[PDB]
RNA sequence: AAAUUGAAGAGUUUGAUCAUGGCUCAGAUUGAACGCUGGCGGCAGGCCUAACACAUGCAAGUCGAACGGUAACAGGAAGAAGCUUGCUUCUUUGCUGACGAGUGGCGGACGGGUGAGUAAUGUCUGGGAAACUGCCUGAUGGAGGGGGAUAACUACUGGAAACGGUAGCUAAUACCGCAUAACGUCGCAAGACCAAAGAGGGGGACCUUCGGGCCUCUUGCCAUCGGAUGUGCCCAGAUGGGAUUAGCUAGUAGGUGGGGUAACGGCUCACCUAGGCGACGAUCCCUAGCUGGUCUGAGAGGAUGACCAGCCACACUGGAACUGAGACACGGUCCAGACUCCUACGGGAGGCAGCAGUGGGGAAUAUUGCACAAUGGGCGCAAGCCUGAUGCAGCCAUGCCGCGUGUAUGAAGAAGGCCUUCGGGUUGUAAAGUACUUUCAGCGGGGAGGAAGGGAGUAAAGUUAAUACCUUUGCUCAUUGACGUUACCCGCAGAAGAAGCACCGGCUAACUCCGUGCCAGCAGCCGCGGUAAUACGGAGGGUGCAAGCGUUAAUCGGAAUUACUGGGCGUAAAGCGCACGCAGGCGGUUUGUUAAGUCAGAUGUGAAAUCCCCGGGCUCAACCUGGGAACUGCAUCUGAUACUGG
């Protein structure tokens, strides 16, 4: 399927992870077919940490797109800081 | 073979490989029948082989041994065959 | 990743004075500033066009005490922003930490800046700074911490800088010992004897 | 190919190993390479105190 | 509409089927001087109304050969 | 708004000058090697040779909520003992929690590796149709009736072993007909034909023969139309060198008919036509993975394809097909071959270009390390298991970046070295000395963050005949880190534990003495050395870089020294001996049309990463990262008509 996960691009001791809609078949930092957001782990005070673009992932898991567990957690990390 | 996987999926695909010689040979020697039918030239009894031909391919085709389109390419062989004839 | 050296060869080298020394001392009766250093030094020939290129940069880095890979990215940042070169150059130079120490005065010359910063001792916004190469930024503090307050040598450089004369963009308050960098400075601010087409002829060579 | 031997002096016979490292010697004709002294069967110059990296000395104490 | 070209011909002597010279005017990539190249396409046509020198209107259809990919919607001059 | 701000020369022909002209150096970069030296840290990188061969361990399994069943466990029972009359127990029972083996479903076609092949069947960009698409998701409906087998197991059994063979058994979501059928397939139609499977959770009521039929909910199964993703396919442009390779091509170019393919097609045949490709480079030979990019360059370009990402190809060499949605299959099958190994000589087994590592080659490139805690994958309703991907650790100054080796005072300008016109200069505020500090390495203490989830219980709602079961939402509980002696902070005691390499005749910053004497030697070019060598070796001094410095190799620049931007032809190398002339290139002037080239707006697109501009974070930087333009192109629509073209 295509799913929407993270892929960690960052460096030692201090990851970040982008959220991607790619296949499932393909590797971590391997294609996607679109880039929505991102989650910074180890984001600082006063500072934005996570960004997702929820029309645009409303509209892919219309279009069949499943959900992975983390961005799950953070979907609803995001509607509930609303 | 070093996987048990691969042991298991080598016999597995041999007894598969039989069970599907076995049908595609009676797929072929139908069709074959009514090929022979056709040159033969006799209407009836080739629009009769048809007939005895149609449920068995399209079996085939259902259970996905072959595709819809090879049997849905070979019903219109035939039939027009059978128009020509 | 310093020249510890006698400083008084580079001062002697170059010819003018470096501010290498803290002051209370004439320089000119500390040294034999009138010949060059070394052996051969009672002789000045007709100095060449790599030798006065050459000598420009060398008394900007003998000043600063920048090596020269942290000097030739210091020219790649100066030609890279925006504005004058020379005058971007002498900005970041400028802007470097232990440089700010000595223009505050907390240190007596600039290399004692550079032991006090590098020892723990200096805090920008309240931060421990451990580095001399720290980059300092407009309306931003700058304050020595409190196991550091009472070392004599850090009011002893200061009654040496109000002997000496001031910079004219800095706020200092040495009750406190602290101060902030109100802006970065200017071209003009500074002093004439530094030349900056000769060090942006030589690193675009 | 022949190559030039440097240093002053030397242990070079045949049957050893020796490691060319290119750079023409300009007066002698037809000969393209040094000798890396120091490397691996040819050790360096004796008593040399400066110049040591290029002819394969070590510290003296 | 129709991403269609249009062309000469040089030759139709095989039956079905001419060859069309599209003479495409490209710039150079490197010195600026606008070149001509001819591209050759095997053009499918059907009763074999065209020949030699005539100026053929081609779009793309499926391949109805191994080489031949291109059929003809309109055809003006005919003759020389 | 911004996305730029960008260009150096020098030496050398000559008695001397100017010019042409090579040759060499000054700069940046490296997958680097070697020599000397060697304190720490952060982040990156680490077989470019032999696509050479491999010892040893691991790299793909999972599901009892598909299935018979128990190979071991641990709960539960029965019998009986000194009774330790309540137990240590020993046997039967798959009853339960589970589970070796076996059937079956999915997964082994992804993830990982390498660049030998391939100059275009591949790649990059833009179009296009004649297609398939497991898992995921939307909708529409079906989901009855049966049957025969065969593994596991039993007994016999060939074989040294690997692998089997026979006779009987047993079941399923394995297999097969049957019933059924649309808007599904064939046909224009009438019409014909085509599918399947349950399992689990809980039970109010009728009620089971005590397995329960029945109800309810979850998740499966089938047919079709879809959606997204992926894969196959075609066209056009671009993608090395060589004309001391000018002819090539017989299924070859096309047609018609048959066959075949998921799909068009000489994909494959029968027959016919005699074609097609070629100086805009066909064919042939040699080299090469390509691209986003990287290095350089002011720019146009030149070189190149390491890490990272996309695509292609290959898996000991050469083939072939099966299973499957998907392979003509890295850790699958079959055949042949070389190599290695076992043999009872009959026969067998294996494929590190997976991660480590070894032997060999080489100038040269690491540990037979820890964990699934995180991200992703596979199976699973889940819990969970597997995960040499990945996260991390070890090594290596391989690069980039950061820091340290103290700081201040200090003239007796100490001694000692070296030089000297024997006044002295120099090493040199340098050392000694006195005062002040403890970054990093060492010692001890505190300690974040990477952790969101998961598991129990409860509350509300949704189904529901049901306040059961399940799902969602919260709610208290113990909780889950390989890194880890973590990042970081705090305290300790002392200047202690911490500086080298190249060069000094010009180019090129930096000079004097001594030892040599065309010897020893240096050299990147010009040239040095023949008795005062600033050029060789040593000392003193200095200059440049600095935990690095050099020598070599390789690219670009300088090289305007292949010149489009950007050269030249009387004598420096260079105008065919001269003319005709096909193709090709260019084309006076006026009008009208077209609008191909040209220009302009919009649309699609130029994957992300990188480069650049603003910004954020790691105390700073390297590094990580948000937004933006750029992605100098391609195509489509829409315009304008001066130039060029028709
Ligand atoms: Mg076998
Ligand atoms: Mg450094
Ligand atoms: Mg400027
Ligand atoms: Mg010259
Ligand atoms: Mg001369
Ligand atoms: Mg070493
Ligand atoms: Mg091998
Ligand atoms: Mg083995
Ligand atoms: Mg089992
Ligand atoms: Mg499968
Ligand atoms: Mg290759
Ligand atoms: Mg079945
Ligand atoms: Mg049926
Ligand atoms: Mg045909
Ligand atoms: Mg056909
Ligand atoms: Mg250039
Ligand atoms: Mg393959
Ligand atoms: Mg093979
Ligand atoms: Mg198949
Ligand atoms: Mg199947
Ligand atoms: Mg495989
Ligand atoms: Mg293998
Ligand atoms: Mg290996
Ligand atoms: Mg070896
Ligand atoms: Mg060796
Ligand atoms: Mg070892
Ligand atoms: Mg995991
Ligand atoms: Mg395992
Ligand atoms: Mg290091
Ligand atoms: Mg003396
Ligand atoms: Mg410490
Ligand atoms: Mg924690
Ligand atoms: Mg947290
Ligand atoms: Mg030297
Ligand atoms: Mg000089
Ligand atoms: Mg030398
Ligand atoms: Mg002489
Ligand atoms: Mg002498
Ligand atoms: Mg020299
Ligand atoms: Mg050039
Ligand atoms: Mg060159
Ligand atoms: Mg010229
Ligand atoms: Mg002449
Ligand atoms: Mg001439
Ligand atoms: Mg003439
Ligand atoms: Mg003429
Ligand atoms: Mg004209
Ligand atoms: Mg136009
Ligand atoms: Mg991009
Ligand atoms: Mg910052
Ligand atoms: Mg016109």
């Amino acid at each position: 399927m295509v799913t929407i996960r993270l892929a960690r691009h960052g460096a030692k001791k201090r990851p970040f992870y982008q959220v991607v809609v790619a296949d499932s078949r393909n590797a971590r930092n391997g294609r996607f077919i679109e880039r929505v957001g991102f989650f910074n782990p180890i984001a600082s005070e006063k500072e934005e940490g996570t960004r997702l673009d929820l029309d645009r992932i409303a509209h892919w898991v219309g279009q069949g797109a499943t959900i992975s567990d983390r961005v799950a957690a953070l979907i609803k990390e995001v509607n509930k800081a609303a | 073979a070093n996987i048990k996987s691969a042991k298991k999926r080598a016999i597995q695909s041999e007894k598969a490989r039989k069970h599907n010689a076995s049908r595609r040979s009676m797929m072929r020697t139908f069709i074959k029948k009514v090929y022979a039918a056709i040159e033969a030239g006799d209407k009836a009894a080739a629009q009769k082989a048809f007939n005895e031909m149609q449920p068995i391919v399209d079996r085939q085709a259902a259970k996905g041994l072959i595709h819809k389109n090879k049997a849905a390419r070979h019903k219109a062989n035939l039939t027009a065959q059978i128009n020509k004839l | 990743a310093r020249y510890l050296g006698p400083k008084l060869k580079l001062s002697r080298r170059e010819g003018t004075d470096l501010f290498l020394k803290s002051g209370v001392r004439a320089i000119d009766t500390k040294c034999k500033i009138e010949q060059a250093p070394g052996q051969h030094g009672a002789r000045k020939p007709r100095l060449s066009d790599y030798g006065v290129q050459l000598r420009e940069k060398q008394k900007v880095r003998r000043i600063y005490g920048v090596l020269e890979r942290q000097f030739r990215n210091y020219y790649k940042e100066a030609a890279r922003l925006k504005g004058n070169t020379g005058e971007n150059l002498l900005a970041l130079l400028e802007g470097r930490l232990d440089n700010v120490v000595y223009r505050m005065g907390f240190g007596a010359t600039r290399a004692e800046a550079r032991q006090l910063v590098s020892h723990k001792a200096i805090m920008v916004n309240g931060r421990v700074v451990n580095i001399a190469s720290y980059q300092v930024s407009p309306n931003d503090v700058v304050s020595i911490r409190e196991k550091a307050k009472k070392q004599s040598r850090v009011k002893a450089a200061l009654e040496l800088a109000e002997q000496r004369e001031k910079p004219t963009w800095l706020e200092v308050d040495a009750g406190k010992m602290e101060g902030t960098f109100k802006r970065k400075p200017e071209r003009s601010d500074l002093s004439a004897d530094i030349n900056e087409h000769l060090i942006v002829e030589l690193y675009s060579k | 190919v022949t190559s030039y031997i440097g240093g002053e002096g030397h242990n070079l016979q045949e049957h050893s190993v020796i490691l060319i490292r290119g750079g023409r010697v300009k007066d002698l004709p037809g000969v393209r390479y040094h000798t890396v002294r120091g490397a691996l069967d040819c050790s360096g110059v004796k008593d040399r105190k400066q110049a040591r990296s290029k002819y394969g000395v070590k510290r003296p104490k | 509409k129709i991403r269609t070209l249009q062309g000469r011909v040089v030759s139709d002597k095989m039956e079905k089927s001419i060859v069309v010279a599209i003479e495409r005017f490209v710039k150079h990539p490197i010195y600026g001087k606008f070149i001509k190249r001819t591209t050759k396409l095997h053009v499918h046509d059907e009763n074999n109304e065209c020949g030699i020198g005539d100026v053929v209107e081609i779009r793309e259809c499926r391949p109805l050969s191994k080489t031949k990919s291109w059929t003809l919607v309109r055809v003006v001059e005919k003759a020389v």
